[PDB]
């Protein structure tokens, strides 16, 4: 996972 | 019209359709999170999803989580509201609805690797970067998200989070 976002 | 529902991978077209639409929102609102990875968790037998619905079928947001009953805590795998519906208080309403349910499920804590870009949202929901629940409870159980920061929230036992 790469919790990056939006 | 805004409703809520708790979905489970029970093999029915009804839940499946809602789950698929929720999964699509997660990958859109989380570009770096591989859709294959999102699918792996959302459709896993141990994960449940609470969604915000408009006209009782249009998914505009949701929260995917895994309840660890013996330890009394819930891992929040994914959380998102569709872009066009963000910043309207839906995320806050979803979390309060989620807290209400956790409270009724006897869950005392919420853990999550909050997105570095959304830590501000979690802080506003009562999450903290400080570990307070015994760590052996979650260590080795929760998934670690690369670009996320471990945050936790204590569920107040008898307060009314919604209804």
């Amino acid at each position: 996972g790469g919790k990056a976002p939006r | 019209l805004l409703d809520f529902d708790i979905l489970t991978n029970d093999g029915t077209h009804r839940n499946m359709k809602l789950l698929i639409d929720l999964k699509n929102i997660f990958s859109r609102q989380l570009p770096k999170m591989p859709k294959e990875y999102i699918v792996k968790l959302v459709f896993d037998r141990h994960h449940e999803s609470m969604v915000i619905l408009k006209n009782k079928q249009k998914v505009i947001g949701g929260i995917c989580f895994r309840q660890y009953k013996p330890q009394r805590f819930a891992e929040v795998a994914f959380l998102a509201v569709t872009a066009n519906e963000q910043v309207r208080g839906y995320g806050t309403r979803l979390m309060n609805k989620f807290k209400d349910h956790m409270q009724k499920q006897n869950i005392e804590y919420l853990l999550t690797y909050a997105d570095n870009f959304a830590i501000g949202y979690f802080k506003k929901q009562g999450f903290t970067k400080e570990h307070r629940m015994p760590q052996e409870k979650w260590k080795g159980y929760i998934k670690d998200y690369d670009g996320g920061t471990l945050m936790e929230c204590y569920i107040h036992p008898y307060v009314d989070y919604g209804r």
